[PDB]
RNA sequence: GUGGGAGAGGGUGGUGGAAUUCCCGGAGUAGCGGUGAAAUGCGCAGAUACCGGGAGGAACGCCGAUGGCGAAGGCAGCCACCUGGUCCACCCGUGACGCUGAGGCGCGAAAGCGUGGGGAGCAAACCGGAUUAGAUACCCGGGUAGUCCACGCCCUAAACG
RNA sequence: CCGAGGGUAGGGCCCGUGACUGGGGCGAAGUCGUAACAAGGUAGCUGUACCGGAAGGUGCGGCUGGA
RNA sequence: CGCGGGGUGGAGCAGCCUGGUAGCUCGUCGGGCUCAUAACCCGAAGGUCGUCGGUUCAAAUCCGGCCCCCGCAACCA
RNA sequence: UAAAAAUGUUCA
RNA sequence: UGGUUCGUGGAGCCAUGGGGGAAUCUGGGCGGACCACCGCCUAAGGCUAAGUACUCCGGGUGACCGAUAGCGCACCAGUAC
RNA sequence: GAGCUAGCCCUGGCCAGGGUGAAGCUGGGGUGAGACCCAGUGGAGGCCCGAACCGGUGGGGGAUGCAAACCCCUCGGAUGA
RNA sequence: GAAUGCCGGCAUGAGUAACGAUAAAGAGGGUGAGAAUCCCUCUCGCCGUAAGCCCAAGGGUUCCUACGCAAUGGUCGUCAGCGUAGGGUUAGGCGGGACCUAAGGUGAAGCCGAAAGGCGUAGCCGAAGGGCAGCCGGUUAAUAUUCCGGCCCUUCCCGCAGGUGCGAUGGGGGGACGCUCUAGGCUAGGGGGACCGGAGCCAUGGACGAGCCCGGCCAGAAGCGCAGGGUGGGAGGUAGGCAAAUCCGCCUCCCAACAAGCUCUGCGUGGUGGGGAAGCCCGGGUGACAACCCCCCGAAGCCAGGGAGCCAAGAAAAGCCUCUAAGCACAACCUGCGGGAACCCGUACCGCAAACCGACACAGGUGGGCGGGUGCAAGAGCACUCAGGCGCGCGGGAGAACCCUCGCCAAGGAACUCUGCAAGUUGGCCCCGUAACUUCGGGAGAAGGGGUGCUCCCUGGGGUGAUGAGCCCCGGGGAGCCGCAGUGAACAGGCUCUGGCGACUGUUUACCAAAAACACAGCUCUCUGCGAACUCGUAAGAGGAGGUAUAGGGAGCGACGCUUGCCCGGUGCCGGAAGGUCAAGGGGAGGGGUGCAAGCCCCGAACCGAAGCCCCGGUGAACGGCGGCCGUAACUAUAACGGUCCUAAGGUAGCGAAAUUCCUUGUCGGGUAAGUUCCGACCUGCACGAAAAGCGUAACGACCGGAGCGCUGUCUCGGCGAGGGACCCGGUGAAAUUGAACUGGCCGUGAAGAUGCGGCCUACCCGUGGCAGGACGAAAAGACCCCGUGGAGCUUUACUGCAGCC
RNA sequence: CGAUGUCGGCUCGUCGCAUCCUGGGGCUGAAGAAGGUCCCAAGGGUUGGGCUGUUCGCCCAUUAAAGCGGCACGCGAGCUG
């Protein structure tokens, strides 16, 4: 039955992009734990 | 008149619709910056602030004229009388002799190919649009401005009109559709007659569908609505209210008054 | 046919004043009201009485008559438009073309019903005050339909000469 | 092939009967008021309408079969 | 079983709360008005205050025991 | 436009 | 109203949203209501090292661990998942 | 976090084939004119049967399942909220 | 050693359950160390609005090829969507971008907010929308309207020639648009042919037969036909297009008009290009220089912005025409013809799925397009079947119980049971023929029936043709034949009577409730005059509404019919410029602390002081509420009548043991052989009752109740049979649970239901198939109950605040 | 209470006796036939329906009779619900 995931691409990066969480002030503060933290991934990766 | 429909289906047994004779002539809008794209949705930015609204046929916004204080004595040949979507009214497609076209709310009697005109210099006939203050005293009138230069705000919908009672001072007396009773400026513009197509509160919806047609949403009681919903709402199956009416919201719904007490508009007012 | 006459005959649109009620302004006091007698009620939060100004509804005094018109029901301010019936004279025109009328169709006071409006006065129901052995009556103070208009029904009556 | 009748099914007319229920007629001396006949002590009657233990009361219009 | 209310002339109710005095309406009895009946008028009689004790000098009245009256509650599994 | 006033067993 | 130990308390002092509203040293603020003496200091402009804090980084010690311990990672972990 | 779910906005798409037979017309009849009654034409409908599709009514299976809601039979709607 | 402790390892159950849809397999060859499982061939079965083709999303090399199989493959594997390696995705005309705008996002200005930030004009961003130039074949192991072959287009720049006042982001036109139903022509697609072209075939009795088998196309500019869509031409004036215009819009008038012409598509034709079966011989050849014609059916597509009707009244901007403005007219555009110029990104492969979403090659979920033939009325339905793809990755046997899915059954026939639950009967089309009731539409497909094959003859209409043959499409009438049977297979209701609730279609608890619940048209009350009320927000702002009382919000009631009574004492709400009360504040009589004083400070009475409360009235489709006791009639009974008490008033109409009645299976009546259910009545209605509506109501209902008829394993009562498991063999091989175990019965005893204590009785050791009484059997540190001065959600005339409003 | 799943039905039963029936027996106000009461005796039997979820009852038609109890008001790792 129609599960919780459902991918598209758009929606990926328009959610959770960078120039996405850039914007709010919330999701500049997110980047911050992240590259503080050292992962090798700041976003989720999703190419085009 | 209202058409009937006989009853080969329930819902519509008892339907009724517009007597559509008075239109005709012309159904298609007038192009010409006549119609815009009409924005339409139910809320404000993110939340429903009217609860119930929504779906609809999509509608189209006819720009009318509701000051037509611009082409003063400028007269105008009526073109043809038509649907406008987003009132109870009529609207009349006139063509001033400029050229230039423009729409107007239609008062009863307004047959295609009249002349008419607006300005102090107007004859009282109907269609025409005069200052109050030069409008002879009890006769009906619709589409008065309030306060002048701000345009037509009162008698709008399907029938309505007001009554002049007379002057004193700079303001002329009106009984408004609601019985009111309001000081008016005499500056105010307002065509004369009564808007007509007023056998609109003669129709019956019919069926639930309908409705929604015209965009309004299924609405639902208090109760049924459990207690952190709704005053109304809870208790073991069926209960009078509770004591006393109320809004989702809180306040008294039978009878307690609402206007600001202090406002300046009272003191223009009485009834 | 011609030429004249009288009439609240009917339908529509417009309009006039008197009076009642309410609103406002003024002035002015202690009672007004109502009854067989009272009380209920209203009023010093300033009523009744008087003056001015405004709204609204309904009905139309005098003329009005024991009068007139209409087939009946019924019809009464004034004006105009549309329209029915009727009498008279002239004796001109048609040539018995007539009377009645089972059905059918039409109209039809009041109350009553439906859909809108309107609502001053009155007033079924209803509340109160009395009266009475009891008053669900008569009398009194209130009061909703209804009474009014448009359209659609009902279509009965001591619809009686 | 018709065909008396039998069967199946659904109708219409009529008669009898039925717990219970509506009003009616009639039966010397039961109870409650007294509406009407003399302005029957609110003139009467009437069509309608609502109401009331009951006759009845009131509204609206009508008659006179009263003044 | 529980909690609370009430037994007062013949009928319906007052009187108990801050003990000494039992009142209203109807009925009933005598007497009037009428020719009579009701109505009305004038007069009067009528109560162990459910009961068994005890508190007080005094108890319908304050206190416990029962007899009937009337109501409310009797839930969770 | 008149005050407050109900009633009278059956049969001859 | 906040600050101070001060939670209205005899409650001043320091700040200050609202209202009123001076003077320039015979001018002003304070010394815990308030006056009187006696003293302290000079408001409504500003800058100013040092001693103080922390340690992503480097160095040295460790009656600190010794791979289920010691940082989540002694091992291409903040990965695979 | 509305890439599931609920609502709304903009923009596109989809709904086999059957079966009833509304109004309007057109003709005839009717009347003073009408109301109106007949056939024929006409395709209305939160109309009916029935896929697709949207649901999930009753029963059975399943219950360390094929599946953390599934399968079989049956059943609701299907130009409309 | 104990924490249902933490991590890791390894046991038990177990060689057990299971190996993922009952669409299905068999054999002969090969390859190999070895294969039911890989390759080939011949049989057989399954899908085919498909389990078949083409896209979109998502995935992301899974594609192709050469080597391999350790692990992944629930068995095997010589195979693979697996490991290693190498190849493979070619565009000016396809999709997206150097075009446009939609919701929405952002956002110069401008407004707002302690900060972070929030609104918001123009503008830009934003698409399966608008705009825009490619069709057909051929090649690769794997790519192509992308390479190549043929035919056909698009833009820019430049040059030449010929024409014109050229000229904007500005003006106007246009783009531009709903639903439903249809006209005519075509086209896709398909069915025939005694015609054309073909290898072959007579095979078992017969047939060389207008026999059987197979195929008889595709694209294509200019020009031309055939269908249509769009479209009046004029000349003057002009107070409008925020007029800059000879463009548009308005008027006034010589002509013309169910037209003609101009113009733009569709389709046919077309120079010519390409394709071209079956079969047979090893994907290729041959079948060939293949044939490539006629007729019939025919769209949901094309001409299309075509027409008609209806209302709930149906995007925007650009390209594209046109008009002028600055400016420039050696400019500049416009029309031909030439040369040149034409980028970035995606092109593999899966794609209803073993390559996407579900941890799994998970019987689930996944948007668009094509979806052949025959028959059944039609159809994307059903049965078989083209093309094309499959046999679903564990098998071989045996045939017990038992389980699932399925078929049949004597006599009966709901006797089963909570309930005919389940299953059965019914079941398509055509024609008869159908009741009460009704709002006249319905109820109706009511019921109850008859027909339903094939053969021959006669006969009526239509479409295509030419009125005439064919070819299809709707009929009517006669005779005759065969069976148990003719919608002979498959897909297609059981019917009725009568209550309850809700009017009706609709909606809901994704995962136990689809309903008498919600919604619904309609009814009433109330608020709101418009910078409306109300809602969201600190505000700005926005919704309401680019609306305006025949309008908007709140509340309840729920089609429709007949109706909706009495009480405002109390609570609420509404109305009362008199009063009582009242906070700051005003006011200061009078008092006090200090100083030698001027003074500086404290308290502080009358009085003046708002809303609110009090008080006065009003208001029920505002919250609410609508009694008791005793007596009475010439038989008894009953009580029209009376008395008295209390209330704010004391339940009217209509219903009534009712989804409401406790006593109750109330008491009669009906139905039944028998009925605590049901229907009809009565009515001491423990606790009906009028918009938390009252009483009714046709039609509706996968709603709840009662009764018939029909038919049946539901049952008396069981039996037989089919397949899929269960059992046996081979291969792979789990689970919860588990103090350890050498784990019998009775009567007892024991913390009160002992295998483990006592007495006694039985009892060789070990398994396999079964059954389930016990191990107070497993599972979830009981959901119930209590406890915790544990926690939440909810309510209000609990307390204290707060938002809001006065 | 780190859970011994509750009524009724169905299936399968087993045991007790204070025996409903059948077999013995003593009294009887036992003439006979029927009965009454008490004693011995469960070996085996101890029906089908209507109503209600019902156990229980109350009815219909029978019968030799239509017994009463225990077994966690026997039995849900057997079913129903
Ligand atoms: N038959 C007359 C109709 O019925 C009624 O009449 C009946 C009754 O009303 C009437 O009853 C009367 C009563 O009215 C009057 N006030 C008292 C009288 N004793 C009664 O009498 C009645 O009952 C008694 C027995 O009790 C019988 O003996 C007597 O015959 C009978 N008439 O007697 C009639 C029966 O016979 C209506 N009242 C009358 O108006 C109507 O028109
Ligand atoms: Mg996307
Ligand atoms: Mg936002
Ligand atoms: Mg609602
Ligand atoms: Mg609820
Ligand atoms: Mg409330
Ligand atoms: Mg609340
Ligand atoms: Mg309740
Ligand atoms: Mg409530
Ligand atoms: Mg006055
Ligand atoms: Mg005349
Ligand atoms: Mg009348
Ligand atoms: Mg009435
Ligand atoms: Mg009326
Ligand atoms: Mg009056
Ligand atoms: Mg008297
Ligand atoms: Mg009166
Ligand atoms: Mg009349
Ligand atoms: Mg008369
Ligand atoms: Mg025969
Ligand atoms: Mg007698
Ligand atoms: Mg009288
Ligand atoms: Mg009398
Ligand atoms: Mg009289
Ligand atoms: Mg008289
Ligand atoms: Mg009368
Ligand atoms: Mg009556
Ligand atoms: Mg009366
Ligand atoms: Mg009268
Ligand atoms: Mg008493
Ligand atoms: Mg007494
Ligand atoms: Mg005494
Ligand atoms: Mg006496
Ligand atoms: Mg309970
Ligand atoms: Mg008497
Ligand atoms: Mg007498
Ligand atoms: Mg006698
Ligand atoms: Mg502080
Ligand atoms: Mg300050
Ligand atoms: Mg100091
Ligand atoms: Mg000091
Ligand atoms: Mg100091
Ligand atoms: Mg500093
Ligand atoms: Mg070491
Ligand atoms: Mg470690
Ligand atoms: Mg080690
Ligand atoms: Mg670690
Ligand atoms: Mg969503
Ligand atoms: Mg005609
Ligand atoms: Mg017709
Ligand atoms: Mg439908
Ligand atoms: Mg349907
Ligand atoms: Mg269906
Ligand atoms: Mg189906
Ligand atoms: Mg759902
Ligand atoms: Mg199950
Ligand atoms: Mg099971
Ligand atoms: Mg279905
Ligand atoms: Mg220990
Ligand atoms: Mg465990
Ligand atoms: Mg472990
Ligand atoms: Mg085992
Ligand atoms: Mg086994
Ligand atoms: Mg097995
Ligand atoms: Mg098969
Ligand atoms: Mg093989
Ligand atoms: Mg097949
Ligand atoms: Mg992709
Ligand atoms: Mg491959
Ligand atoms: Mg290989
Ligand atoms: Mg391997
Ligand atoms: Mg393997
Ligand atoms: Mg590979
Ligand atoms: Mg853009
Ligand atoms: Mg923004
Ligand atoms: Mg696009
Ligand atoms: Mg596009
Ligand atoms: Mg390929
Ligand atoms: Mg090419
Ligand atoms: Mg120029
Ligand atoms: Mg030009
Ligand atoms: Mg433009
Ligand atoms: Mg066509
Ligand atoms: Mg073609
Ligand atoms: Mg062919
Ligand atoms: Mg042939
Ligand atoms: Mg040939
Ligand atoms: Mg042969
Ligand atoms: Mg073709
Ligand atoms: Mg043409
Ligand atoms: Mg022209
Ligand atoms: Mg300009
Ligand atoms: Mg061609
Ligand atoms: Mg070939
Ligand atoms: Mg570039
Ligand atoms: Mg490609
Ligand atoms: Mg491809
Ligand atoms: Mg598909
Ligand atoms: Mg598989
Ligand atoms: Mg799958
Ligand atoms: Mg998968
Ligand atoms: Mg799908
Ligand atoms: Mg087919
Ligand atoms: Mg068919
Ligand atoms: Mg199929
Ligand atoms: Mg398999
Ligand atoms: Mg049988
Ligand atoms: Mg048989
Ligand atoms: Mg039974
Ligand atoms: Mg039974
Ligand atoms: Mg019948
Ligand atoms: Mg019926
Ligand atoms: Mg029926
Ligand atoms: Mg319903
Ligand atoms: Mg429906
Ligand atoms: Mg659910
Ligand atoms: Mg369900
Ligand atoms: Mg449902
Ligand atoms: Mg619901
Ligand atoms: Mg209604
Ligand atoms: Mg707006
Ligand atoms: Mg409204
Ligand atoms: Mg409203
Ligand atoms: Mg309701
Ligand atoms: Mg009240
Ligand atoms: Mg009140
Ligand atoms: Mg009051
Ligand atoms: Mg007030
Ligand atoms: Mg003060
Ligand atoms: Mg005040
Ligand atoms: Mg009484
Ligand atoms: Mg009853
Ligand atoms: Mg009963
Ligand atoms: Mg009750
Ligand atoms: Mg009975
Ligand atoms: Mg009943
Ligand atoms: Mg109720
Ligand atoms: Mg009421
Ligand atoms: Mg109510
Ligand atoms: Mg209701
Ligand atoms: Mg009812
Ligand atoms: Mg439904
Ligand atoms: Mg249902
Ligand atoms: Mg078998
Ligand atoms: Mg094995
Ligand atoms: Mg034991
Ligand atoms: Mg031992
Ligand atoms: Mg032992
Ligand atoms: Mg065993
Ligand atoms: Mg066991
Ligand atoms: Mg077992
Ligand atoms: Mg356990
Ligand atoms: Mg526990
Ligand atoms: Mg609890
Ligand atoms: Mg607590
Ligand atoms: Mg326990
Ligand atoms: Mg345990
Ligand atoms: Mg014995
Ligand atoms: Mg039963
Ligand atoms: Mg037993
Ligand atoms: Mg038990
Ligand atoms: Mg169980
Ligand atoms: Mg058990
Ligand atoms: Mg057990």
């Amino acid at each position: 039955m129609k599960r919780t995931w459902q991918p598209n691409r758009r929606k990926r990066a328009k959610t959770h992009g960078f120039r996405a969480r850039m914007r709010t002030p919330g999701g500049r503060k997110v980047l911050k734990r992240r590259r503080q933290k050292g992962r090798w991934r700041l976003t989720p990766a999703v190419r085009k | 008149a209202v058409k009937k429909f006989k009853p080969y289906t329930p819902s519509r047994r008892f339907m009724t619709v517009a007597d559509f004779s008075e239109i005709t002539k012309t159904e298609p809008e007038k192009s010409l910056v006549k119609p815009l794209k009409k924005t339409g949705g139910r809320n404000n930015q993110g939340r429903i602030t009217v609860r119930f609204r929504g779906g609809g046929h999509k509608r189209l916004y006819r720009i009318i004229d509701f000051k037509r204080w611009d082409k003063v004595g400028i007269p105008a040949k009526v073109a043809a009388i038509e649907y406008d979507p987003n009132r109870s009214a009529r609207i009349a497609l006139l063509h001033y002799v400029d050229g230039e076209k423009r729409y107007i709310i239609a008062p009863d009697g307004l047959q295609v190919g009249q002349q008419v005109v607006a300005g102090p210099d107007a004859p009282i006939q109907v269609g025409n649009a005069l200052p109050l203050r030069f409008i002879p005293v009890g006769t009906v009138v619709h589409a008065v401005e309030l306060e002048p230069k701000k345009g037509a705000k009162l008698a709008r919908a399907a029938g309505t009109s007001a009554q002049i009672q007379g002057r004193e001072g700079d303001y002329v007396i009106l009984r408004l559709p609601s019985g009111e009773l309001r000081k008016v400026h005499g500056e105010c513009y307002a065509t004369v007659g009564a808007v007509g197509n007023a056998d609109h509160k003669n129709i019956v919806l019919g069926k639930a569908g309908r409705s929604r047609w015209l965009g309004r949403r299924p609405h639902v009681r208090g109760a049924a609505m459990n207690p952190v919903d709704h005053p109304h709402g809870g208790g073991e199956g069926r209960a009078p209210r509770g004591r006393p009416p109320a809004s989702p919201w809180g306040w008294q719904t039978k009878g307690l008054k609402t206007r600001k007490r202090r406002k300046p508009s009272s003191r223009f007012i009485i009834a």
